[PDB]
RNA sequence: GGCGACGUCGGCUACCCACCCGACCCGUCUUGAAACACGGACCAAGGAGUCUAACACGUGCGCGAGUCGGGGGCUCGCACGAAAGCCGCCGUGGCGCAAUGAAGGUGAAGGCCGGCGCGCUCGCCGGCCGAGGUGGGAUCCCGAGGCCUCUCCAGUCCGCCGAGGGGCACCACCGGCCCGUCUCGCCCGCCGCGCCGGGGAGGUGGAGCACGAGCGCACGUGUUAGGACCCGAAAGAUGGU
RNA sequence: GACCUGGGUAUAGGGGCGAAAGACUAAUCGAACCAUCUAGUAGCUGGUUCCCUCCGAAGUUUCCCUCAGGAUAGCUGGCG
RNA sequence: UUUAAAUGGGUAAGAAGCCCGGCUCGCUGGCGUGGAGCCGGGGUGGAAUGCGAGUGCCUAGUGGGCCACUUUUGGUAAGCAGAACUGGCGCUGCGGGAUGAACCGAACGCCGGGUUAAGGCGCCCGAUGCCGACGCUCAUCAGACCCCAGAAAAGGUGUU
RNA sequence: AACGAGAUUCCCACUGUCCCUACCUACUAUCCAGCGAAACCACAGCCAAGGGAACGGGCUUGGCGGAAUCAGCGGGGAAAG
RNA sequence: GCAGAAGGGCAAAAGCUCGCUUGAUCUUGAUUUUCAGUACGAAUACAGACCGUGAAAGCGGGGCCUCACGAUCCUUCUGA
RNA sequence: AAUAGGGAACGUGAGCUGGGUUUAGACCGUCGUGAGACAGGUUAGUUUUACCCUACUGAUGAUGUGUUGUUGCCAUGGUA
């Protein structure tokens, strides 16, 4: 929207705003990323420390689907099933404990964190940190691996 | 002539809010109505954050607030967060509190009616209470932005801890020098 | 040029690139153009199905995707020798075959 | 241009200043500074190991922390734009202890038996101090004798 | 209270003139312009900070631990329709919800009580809970006491309320926890006893955790790359007369 | 006379040709002309079009094949 | 260099304190030690004067400066080259200095009244057109207001 | 030796090079008849001193000033290209 | 006198002789110095290891102190 | 008689002259491997326009006095 812009507002004054002095060019300071080693030195660091140098091995042709773990740690895992069957489970008459498999939402890995509330549960995953299995063998449950 | 002081006499906060939506100028309306007549301060503090910007007024989840609510002294009073209220699924177990807010989500407000709690706006908040006596005034974290943690003294000298821009979070994106000794230096 | 706090950038734009642009102003006046190329040809075969013959049942060839199951290319070559239907009548009955196919 | 070097302009002020010198008199080790005691830096010139930077000859700070023969101190060092909290590790002989501290830990202390001895006697006695009064009207004495008349010399060389 | 027409009364414009005082010619570089510094005879019209991509931040709107149909598909053979509408066993997918490491890989919860194995700085067990504490912290709650045509009989109230309690956001600190290395160290587990896994306590490195705040869209500002605010060379190269 | 002159033909751009001056090659030569790549690059001069209201500076640090420029801080404004 | 000024710089002038009482500790170790740590309890008026302060974000312009008293370095010296403190012109008019970037006043919306600043009061030119007061000085080159735009050594029975 | 639109010095003869200028003719210039451009141009045009970006025309203070003009003129316009 | 340029420092000593000797060793951080409050360099106190000396408290991770030196990429060697 | 010293954008190029300097040709000497350099030397080398305003020198003039003419006076300015 050309009205509300400043090319508008400043259409009458002579210099336009680019100052009387410098008097605005083409590219003073060298075209891109110019420079980044002698005279933008200060500004290429303190603002990028790290950019310049080798820092790990190679691998030739990385294929994006073997390093592919999505990760649900625990918090999020009883919203993968209706709620309608986790306070249904949590009838007091023994241990009625679900399935709950993550791999069947997209999930290959079950990461620790706190807080999983008192009902027996079943997990289905490939990988399990050892923070969040003992997070299930504490409130009755069990840790069932398949792939 | 008077001094020689460097402006600081225009005082730079909201007195009209910048935006055109309709619902929240009757709500401006009816404070700033009730701000200069209830010789109180509550509603002086939710007449300036009806101003605030869309940053400012953060979304206060859930379990921030069924947590603020159970210390000692907030058992039935009626929260009221300037914001909306996004529903927490980390928490399982949902109280009867009340609320008062702008927008609460659709799950949200699920959650709480389904549990027996109320939901309100702040229209019937001032028939309730004029004053706004007897209630708790939230608001959710607003430093919690992905854009306050790239804040701070500068990415580059000693304890930065400031997150520098890269397009891509990985190997030989600003990892050899300034971030270890054995290639040029460290930070 | 580089200023305060911000990105590097690499954007590819030192190659002339104001000859090969690619405007998409028939991306509408395509689809109205392929619908045609299959409504006059939906009616203009037969009461024989639209939408191709009838593909296989395929599972998807990676570590990311192997829990989920994608339509293929044809029978294999020995589902046309189980079920007992002959090869060169199987692409005239309506059915795909694909001859390259492991089981 | 100008060297920016360590110990750069401190010809007279690393030294001692006179018929003072030799080993240092052990007083100067027998002080027992905490984590919060206000010091003053004065540097010796006899005791090469630790001595904090020509900037702080003379600036006063305050301790937090004490080592088995260094005390960290921290400072207020004025830069060109602002000035900079600054801690220095300072060797014990380098300091002294700062004596600005003791006309308010004394006068708070007879600010305090002072206070309750007003507090029973019934009163508002009005302990704070105030600035030097202008001179109340005071009277002179010109006792049998008269005032000396003066008047100025004559030039000489 | 007073004065007065058929030519008079008021009033000025982009009007002329006379007078007094003031007043060097404008754009530009420059410490410095009226310059003996440069451009400018006059007038009309044209004539210069754009667009695309990327990002960053501020603001606005919708939804909100999710959001987005941008690509295809559906609707009759509709001018405005190259629009609009819908898809959801069209969410594939982007970006976010999970960081660290070179890499194999690993991947974020403590609290209170009781009982104990030399309670031995090590440690073992059940229970209740559950995001730790310190100091500030708007607001909200309790509030001794006071305040009305006469003193004793009571009601919703109001206003001033000393002190005290709970404490949002945040700011500083202390602790904890996850990952990379380092010092010290003893223990356990068995798809099978090994130059095998797992753990501990200290000290550091990390763009981490400590009840999540993001995505989409629009607008402004700034920076870059594109002829990049307009105009400008001596050149260079191919292919020809 | 190592003379002057008409027409025909030959030699073409890093090449022709020269009794030698870097002369001559279509008024163009210490590298011709025409067209395109190309609106070539410019730390350099010239310009940069409406009004009011508010605030209103800088020529210094550090480093650079830096000294006619840029980065960084300083100083300014807008937003809160 | 014994001494050692003026100006200058640092700190301090309270609750973030102070006191008492009690528990941790792997540190320290004759010693319920020392030192930190934490928990609870006690008392707000602690030099003057002025004022609302704190904190985050993005970023334009600038990176050729000069002048003045004062203190200074090169130089014989400069409207010269280089500095330090602070002010000033640049960016800023107006009154005065005849005229001027920078001096002396003084800072600006548009106006009507009153008064002063620096300066001036023969006439240009507003104001001494005062019975202004006291002394000096005569030039055949008189003298006549900071920066400031013409001067010395030396000399005179020119005159006090 | 010869030769040279080659360069330098002297001598003889000669002469307006000069002492020292003067006169005469032709074609202009000049004026009329007819036809009639360009260069250049902020505004324009009298001087002295002062200050000023240190050598003005325009400001200050002075000196002063008459229409419109022709034939010349080469001091100035720090002229014009 | 303290190796060397000066300044400061030093007397049962930082000098001069003697006797042992390898702390001129391994290791993680914090801070100071020019600073933009980066980096190299230098320096300061510490902490964990192994040692030296001394009878001992101690002192000692180069020179009594203020200078004596150098990134990415690449090469080389060593370490589990 | 005297052969005083000076200034006026080092008076004076739309007044002239080009001798030197100061382009391109050329020769020698010294320096340089070389291209070339040489306040060392020599020779050969295009000098543009005034018609604009002003200054000035001349020439008609102009106002004011009724038109007009003759004879005159002189404020001033030049100077032998
Ligand atoms: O004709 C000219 C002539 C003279 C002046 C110009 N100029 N100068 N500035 C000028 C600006 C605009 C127009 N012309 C201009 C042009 C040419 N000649 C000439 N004279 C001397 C040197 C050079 C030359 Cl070419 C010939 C040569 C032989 C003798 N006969 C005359
Ligand atoms: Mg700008
Ligand atoms: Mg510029
Ligand atoms: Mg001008
Ligand atoms: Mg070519
Ligand atoms: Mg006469």
């Amino acid at each position: 929207p050309s009205r509300l812009r400043k090319t508008r507002k400043l259409r009458g004054h002579v210099s336009h705003g680019h100052g009387r002095i410098g008097k605005h060019r083409k590219h003073p300071g060298g075209r891109g990323n110019a420079g980044g080693l002698h005279h933008h030195r200060i500004n290429f660091d303190k603002y990028h420390p790290g950019y310049f140098g080798k820092v790990g091995m190679k691998h030739y042709h990385l294929k994006r689907n073997q390093s592919f773990c999505p990760t649900v740690n625990l918090d999020k895992l009883w919203t993968l099933v209706s709620e309608q069957t986790r306070v249904n489970a949590a009838k007091n008459k023994t241990g009625a404990a679900p399935i709950i498999d993550v791999v069947r939402s997209g999930y290959y890995k079950v990461l620790g964190k706190g807080k999983l509330p008192k009902q027996p549960v079943i997990v289905k995953a490939k990988f399990f940190s050892r923070r969040a299995e003992e997070k299930i063998k504490s409130v009755g449950g069990a840790c069932v691996l398949v792939a | 002539g008077v001094d020689i002081r460097h402006n600081k006499d225009r005082k730079v906060r909201r007195k009209e809010p910048k935006s055109q939506d309709i619902y929240l100028r009757l709500l401006v309306k009816l404070y700033r109505f009730l701000a200069r007549r209830t010789n109180s301060t509550f509603n002086q503090v939710v007449l300036k954050r009806l101003f605030m910007s869309r940053t400012n007024r953060p979304p206060l989840s859930l379990s921030r607030m069924i947590r603020k609510m159970k210390l000692p002294g907030r058992e039935n009073k009626t929260a009221v967060v300037v914001g909306t209220i996004t529903d927490d699924v980390r928490v399982q177990e949902v109280p009867k509190l009340k609320v008062c807010a702008l927008r609460v989500t659709s799950r949200a407000r699920s959650r709480i009616l389904r549990a027996g709690g109320k939901i309100l706006t702040f229209d019937q908040l001032a028939l309730d209470s004029p004053k706004g006596c007897g209630t708790v005034l939230l608001s959710g974290p607003r430093k919690g932005r992905e854009v306050y943690r790239h804040f701070g003294k500068a990415p580059g000298t000693p304890h930065s801890h400031t997150k520098p821009y890269v397009r891509s979070k990985g190997r030989k994106f600003e990892r050899a020098r300034g971030r270890r000794a054995s290639r040029g230096y460290k930070n | 040029a580089p200023s305060r706090n911000g990105m590097v950038l690499k954007p590819h734009f030192h190659k002339d690139w104001q000859r090969r642009v690619a405007t998409w102003f028939n991306q509408p006046a395509r689809k109205i153009r392929r619908r045609k190329a299959r409504q006059a040809k939906a009616r203009r075969i037969a009461p024989r199905p639209a939408s191709g013959p009838i593909r296989p049942i395929v599972r998807c060839p990676t570590v990311r995707y192997h829990t989920k199951v994608r339509a293929g290319r044809g029978f294999s070559l020995e589902e046309l020798r189980v079920a007992g239907i002959h090869k060169k009548v199987a692409r005239t009955i309506g059915i795909s075959v694909d001859p390259r196919r492991r089981n | 241009t100008n060297t920016k070097g360590k110990r750069r302009g401190t010809r007279y002020m690393f030294s001692r200043p006179f018929r003072k010198h030799g080993v240092v008199p052990l007083a100067t080790y027998m002080r027992i500074y905490k984590k919060g005691d206000i010091v003053d830096i004065k540097g010796m010139g006899t005791v090469q190991k630790g001595m904090p930077h020509k900037c702080y000859h003379g600036k006063t700070g305050r301790v937090y922390n004490v080592t088995q023969h260094a005390v960290g101190i921290v400072v207020n060092k004025q830069v060109k734009g602002k000035i900079l909290a600054k801690r220095i590790n300072v060797r014990i002989e380098h300091i002294k202890h700062s004596k600005s501290r003791d006309s308010f830990l004394k006068r708070v202390k007879e600010n305090d038996q002072k206070k309750k001895e007003a507090k029973e006697k019934g009163t508002w006695v009005q302990l704070k101090r105030q600035p030097a009064p202008p001179r109340e009207a005071h009277f002179v004495r010109t006792n049998g004798k008269e005032p000396e008349l003066l008047e100025p010399i004559p030039y000489e060389f």
